[PDB]
């Protein structure tokens, strides 16, 4: 009932990771910021965001949204691989059909939470994951991972933001910003900066919203006395940098212990470190690791803090340590395993 | 309840 209102990058193009930084201002109940989507109308078509499912505060129910619709070309259903703690991944059905991951969380008006989305090929299926930062606090969160059944997608194309009021309340006024907007290209592995959007309304003959930029950000609203200067949409730039301001992955290894038969080797995550992507660990029988592994553990997952697994080892096994964040930035570390350990 | 979303023009 609030008239929709779009805002869309000039340069966006076929993309792996897709990020954005959000702010809300005003948040009337109802309200989709969906700040990544993609893909309309075609195969593995997304979107997600944050949305404000009831009340006007952070005493209202506050969550992120997540969702990817059933394919075209397969029968097989798409997977909830992962879901955070207060995540819940469900079927949607009479608006199209697939799968929506809805996850409470408490963020805050005039704070900022990057939204980052990675897309990655595997055993001939497409995963897209949803992590979370949230700026205030310096902190990463994993979300959702769901499991699409189709290879070769990506976030092809159709990159934009829109809020929308789902239920209609237009008399209530929903406002956000956003800024810090990048894509990691298919194409070489670069970055493309969105520096330059366009907000326009979703109605051209609808005035009953607004926009414009700071120095910062990009700002629009909608619904209440909302009333454009800008006509049906204007172009903006902001100044942000060519490059994301990507962080460092930074872990400590908490184990590192041959007992019993059982090799225990687990890590954790510095709270200011980039979300961990993957995970792999070589043991070798010297000390140098040259040679071939003795063993090797692969695929360790996101969600995934290390592994426990019976296996025979001689006496002197050192285990080299490969943690890659969603940024594909590697830390590799050498550990000695302690043969005994809790002993 | 639904939450669209618009196709290519
Ligand atoms: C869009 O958001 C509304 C409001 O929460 C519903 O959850 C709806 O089912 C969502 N639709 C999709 C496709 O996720
Ligand atoms: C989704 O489509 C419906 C029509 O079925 C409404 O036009 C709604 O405003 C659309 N929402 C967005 C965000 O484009
Ligand atoms: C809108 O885009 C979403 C993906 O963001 C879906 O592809 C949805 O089916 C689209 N709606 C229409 C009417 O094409
Ligand atoms: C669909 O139309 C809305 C406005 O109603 C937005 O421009 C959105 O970006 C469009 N979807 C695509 C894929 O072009
Ligand atoms: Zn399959
Ligand atoms: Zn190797
Ligand atoms: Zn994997």
């Amino acid at each position: 009932s609030a008239p929709g209102v779009y805002v869309t990058p000039k340069n966006s193009v076929s993309s792996d990771i897709i990020s954005i930084d959000w702010s809300p201002v005003q948040t009337a109940p109802y309200t989709y910021w969906a700040v990544h989507n993609w893909n309309q109308g075609g195969e593995a078509g997304g979107y997600a965001g944050f949305q404000q499912q009831s009340g006007f505060d952070e005493n209202g129910k506050r969550t992120l949204h997540f969702a990817v619709w059933d394919p075209i070309s397969s029968k097989e259903a798409i997977k909830a691989e992962y879901v955070s703690p207060t995540s819940v991944a469900s079927n949607f059905g009479g608006e199209g059909t697939g799968l929506k991951i809805q996850t409470t969380y408490d963020w805050k008006n005039y704070n900022w939470y990057r939204m980052t989305m990675r897309s990655w090929q595997e055993n001939g299926h497409t995963k897209f994951g949803q992590w979370l930062k949230d700026v205030s606090k310096n902190q990463w969160k994993l979300i959702g991972i769901m499991d699409f059944p189709v290879p070769n997608v990506t976030f092809n194309y159709g990159q934009t933001l829109f809020q929308a009021d789902w239920l209609g309340n237009g008399q209530d006024v929903r406002e956000a910003r956003v800024k810090n907007g990048y894509g990691r290209n298919i194409s070489d592995k670069k970055w493309t900066s969105w520096n330059t959007q366009s907000i326009e309304g979703q109605e051209p003959l609808n005035n009953n919203w607004d926009g414009g930029a700071t120095s910062e950000y990009l700002w629009f609203k909608a619904g209440g006395d909302s009333r454009s200067t800008i006509g049906t949409g204007k172009t903006f730039t902001l100044n942000q940098p060519s490059q994301p301001e990507i962080g460092k992955l930074d872990y400590d290894v908490k184990s590192t212990y041959y007992e019993n038969e059982k090799l225990n080797i687990t890590w954790q995550l510095k709270d200011s470190s980039t979300p961990q992507f993957k995970g792999k660990i070589e043991i070798y029988n010297n000390e140098n690791m040259t040679g071939q592994p003795i063993n090797v553990i692969n695929d360790i997952k996101s969600y995934q803090n290390g592994i426990s697994q019976s296996i025979s080892l001689p006496t002197n096994t050192y285990a080299k340590i490969v943690l890659t964040d969603i940024f594909d930035q590697t830390v590799e570390k050498k550990v000695k395993i302690k043969n005994e350990s809790p002993n | 309840a639904a939450t669209t979303t618009t196709p290519a023009p």
